[PDB]
């Protein structure tokens, strides 16, 4: 199972701001906790290794100033200040016999202007009648377009329960402006069910997309709605 | 070049002193290496690993849980066993070849005499392996010498006393191409 | 005892509580290779020439103390907090080189049977304190798990001066004073 | 232990072929060699480790030899699979030096496995908008305002393409 717990998963960081990260250890046989950095080019680099409570280490590499702290026997902190380049920070645990276990990670996205944040638009599409009569299978397609940053995660819901059978999501989003680095992203997903399942109107299909955007602590003076952390979804009933 | 260290194992889950030490014993260079770790709590060794045994052993009753736990974990027992190669053998064949095994300090010999007789003082040399001899014309056993004095700054000194009342103090040391002879006056 | 040609103590961790006092050293044939300054997190070689040839990552020694600090807390909660009594140290003053008046020399104070490893060693020239030109080594471990330490004082051997090595320890009702003059033997 | 050199990716293989990711380490102290795999939506997880030199570790179909002679740790698999399309990292850690839990990673090697594999199928679907979404199940674009997603593995493959211009057809 999970020997660690790192929160949060995503973070929108203005340029020059500070970020405080947590990590909780769940196994005593892995007391050597560490921080690892993975840059935008997917290069892993070791930062600190703290063992006893009260340890305090400092590392200053280009793009971010670090400050790790071992508060208690299971509490590991990390402060990232003066951030000008986005990166991902993984909390790890290991015994003295080196066996490093990485957590889920925290993706830090640095933005210079907050006017580029956009929430995704979700739309489900009912499967074609040609597939139902040819393969006896119905494939629903969900689509989330025009969001920045890519701090989203999609999940399907059938009658209030999250399903996974026949559910595929794109591992990486698409860039709507491929020539731009601050390009808005798009993400799709699929759900395959039997033809008899889709032909049952009693079944409720839902595509939930959790978007992590802005908080109420951020000043916003624009003519459009604030791109705050919200849940955009779309429903579709069964058709026979 | 680069020194390797022995890592002590961890315990699972009013003045006090705790000591840990990892010892590497060398005989024919690296042909005979003995590796021993010691866990000391208040002048009482309670857990010891010995390469001649191959596993941790409880020196006192206080160390029975720690020795059983460390030996029950294969990844822990194998890491301790491998330290004979990753620490003992590495340090001797590596950094110590450039530092300790190369340091040579030539001795200084003075031959002043005083009795209550005719002592020879050999000071500031390294290593401690040294041979001192007395010979007016032929060497005489007779005569007592002090123990090897360790100055603590990587030098040694020794004092040999000639019980008997052209004398020469003969000294042979690995730092000398030829033995040092001094013309004693008495 | 163990018979060998060389003994490499590649890791000596000593920790005391309360006070959060630690020490990490490397030894070879009884002499100190270096010590890791736990406050500055840097390796300090006794022989500066050895630091120019070899090297050692001090973070390994720092994490070595983190283990013994952890094990000591677990052992304190196991032995029902059983502390070790204090010992009375013994000092000995002797010169490093044969004493020649006018020629610079170093005076050595050898304090043995030190436990716990906390001590206050100071020199006196004619009953007056001297703090400049004084070097002090780390706590060397003994086979009975007590400690010994050496202090050094550079001086000009004159026929008049009288030197004292003052030793203050918890196991001493009164401070120990060892004397030395230019016309003594030892 | 300074560097770990790895095979410059990306590696494109057909399902059923053999993988060979080279790795050569350079260190001054005895290391323990590792192989880590990171999937496109997950964090790096340990594949297997080799603590003892001149031995081999195995995980799934992957093997690597702690070759102390040539200082290599080449990753090899007999029959690759699409599900193994990820980035692989060669890593080491000093057994008796420096900090604990300190790994030295290479640059990483990306692996893309295309299926070997007929009966393609393109469908059109729509709901409550009147854009258009098309589904491509092809075993094996230049137009503007047309977005085509990468083919999902899910074995059944499927790629999603959509466009918001009026005169757009699956075609
Ligand atoms: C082992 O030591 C002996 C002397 O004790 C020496 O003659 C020999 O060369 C050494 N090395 C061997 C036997 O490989
Ligand atoms: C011993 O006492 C303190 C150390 O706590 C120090 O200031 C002093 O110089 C030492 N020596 C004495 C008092 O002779």
């Amino acid at each position: 199972v999970t020997l660690l717990e790192q929160n949060p998963r995503w973070r929108l960081v203005p340029r020059g701001q500070a970020v405080n990260l947590r990590c909780i250890l769940k196994n005593s046989q892995y007391p050597w906790m560490s921080w690892y950095q993975q840059d935008l080019q997917k290069q892993l680099q070791w930062l600190f290794t703290l063992r006893s409570p009260g340890d305090k280490e400092v590392k200053s590499l280009p793009g971010a100033d670090y400050l790790a702290t071992r508060v208690t026997d299971t509490e590991l902190r990390l402060q990232v200040a003066n951030m000008s380049q986005g990166r991902t920070l993984y909390c790890t645990c290991s015994p003295q016999t080196t066996e490093v276990f990485f957590g889920k990670g925290t993706r830090l996205t640095v933005v210079e202007d907050l006017n580029k944040v956009f929430p995704p638009e979700v739309a489900v599409f009912e499967p074609s009648e040609a597939e139902i009569s040819h393969t006896q299978k119905a494939t629903l397609v969900c689509l989330a377009t025009g969001f920045y940053p890519d701090h989203v995660e999609l999940s399907w819901w059938v009658n209030g329960k999250e399903v996974h059978s026949g559910v595929c999501t794109d591992p990486q989003p698409l860039k709507e402006q491929p020539a731009l680095n601050d390009s808005r992203y798009a993400l799709s997903s699929r759900l395959r069910v039997s033809a008899t399942f889709w032909q049952n109107p009693r079944n409720h299909f839902r595509c939930q997309v959790q978007f992590y955007g802005l908080s109420e602590n951020d000043e916003w003076t624009q003519d459009r709605a604030k791109p705050v952390t919200q849940i955009v979804s779309a429903e579709a009933w069964g058709r026979a | 070049q680069v020194y390797s260290l022995i890592r002590p194992n961890e315990n699972p889950a009013r003045h006090f002193v705790y000591q840990f030490m990892g010892e590497c014993y060398f005989t024919n260079g690296t042909q005979r290496i003995r590796y021993v770790t010691r866990y000391i709590y208040n002048r009482e060794e309670y857990v010891r690993y010995d390469s001649d045994v191959g596993e941790h052993r409880a020196v006192t009753e206080l160390g029975r849980p720690d020795a059983e736990y460390w030996n029950s974990q294969p990844e822990i027992l194998e890491r301790t066993r491998a330290e004979l190669d990753t620490v003992c053998r590495h340090n001797y064949e590596g950094p110590e070849t450039h530092t300790s095994l190369r340091r040579l300090e030539q001795p200084n010999v003075v031959i002043s005499l005083s009795r209550t007789t005719l002592v020879c003082s050999v000071t500031d040399f390294y290593p401690a392996k040294i041979k001192v001899r007395w010979f007016r014309n032929g060497q005489e056993e007779t005569v007592s010498s002090t123990q090897l004095i360790r100055n603590g700054d990587w030098t040694f000194q020794v004092l040999v006393m000639l019980e008997m009342t052209v004398y020469t103090c003969h000294v042979e040391h690995p730092s000398l191409k030829s033995p040092i002879t001094v013309e004693w006056t008495g | 005892d163990i018979e060998a040609d060389h003994v490499g103590t590649y890791g000596i961790s000593v920790y005391q509580s309360p006070g959060d006092i630690g020490q990490y050293t490397f030894e070879f044939d009884g002499d100190e290779l270096f010590y890791v300054d736990l406050d500055k997190k840097e390796t300090v070689w006794m022989l500066p020439e050895f630091g120019q040839l070899a090297s050692f990552d001090p973070q390994g020694g720092l994490q070595n103390i983190a283990v013994v600090k952890h094990n000591l807390g677990v052992l304190t909660k196991r032995s029902n907090s059983t502390p070790a009594t204090n010992e009375a140290p013994q000092a000995t003053v002797f010169p490093k080189s044969p004493v020649l008046l006018g020629q610079p020399n170093t005076l050595i104070c050898f304090v043995d049977n030190i436990f716990p490893p906390v001590i206050n060693i100071t020199w006196l020239r004619n009953s007056k304190s001297v703090a400049d030109g004084v070097y002090e080594t780390s706590f060397f471990v003994n086979r009975d798990y007590s400690f010994h330490k050496l202090s050094y004082l550079t001086f000009i051997p004159s026929d008049d001066d009288i030197y004292d090595c003052k030793v203050e320890h918890w196991g001493l009702e009164e401070p120990v004073l060892k004397h030395w003059t230019s016309g003594l033997e030892v | 232990g300074d560097s770990v050199t790895q095979t410059e990716g990306p590696v494109t293989l057909s399902e059923g072929t053999s993988l060979t990711v080279n790795c050569s380490y350079e260190t001054k102290q005895y290391p323990t060699l590792f192989w880590y795999v990171q999937y496109p939506g997950e964090g790096p997880q340990l594949l297997f480790k080799v603590p003892k030199a001149n031995e081999k570790g195995s995980s799934r179909g992957f093997e690597a030899t702690y070759n102390k002679e040539a200082t290599s740790f080449h990753l090899q698999k007999a029959s690759v699979q699409e599900s193994d399309s990820a980035v692989y990292y060669c890593a080491l850690s000093l057994n008796s030096g420096g900090s604990n839990a300190k790994l030295t990673f290479g640059k990483g090697t990306k692996l893309s496995v295309k299926s070997h594999i007929p009966d393609p199928a393109v469908y059109q679907l729509r709901d409550s908008k009147s854009k258009s979404v098309c589904l491509f199940t092809d075993f094996d674009s230049k137009d503007s305002d047309v977005y085509i997603t990468d083919k999902c593995v899910l074995k059944s493959n499927s790629a999603v393409a959509w466009s918001n211009k009026s005169d757009f057809a699956c075609a």
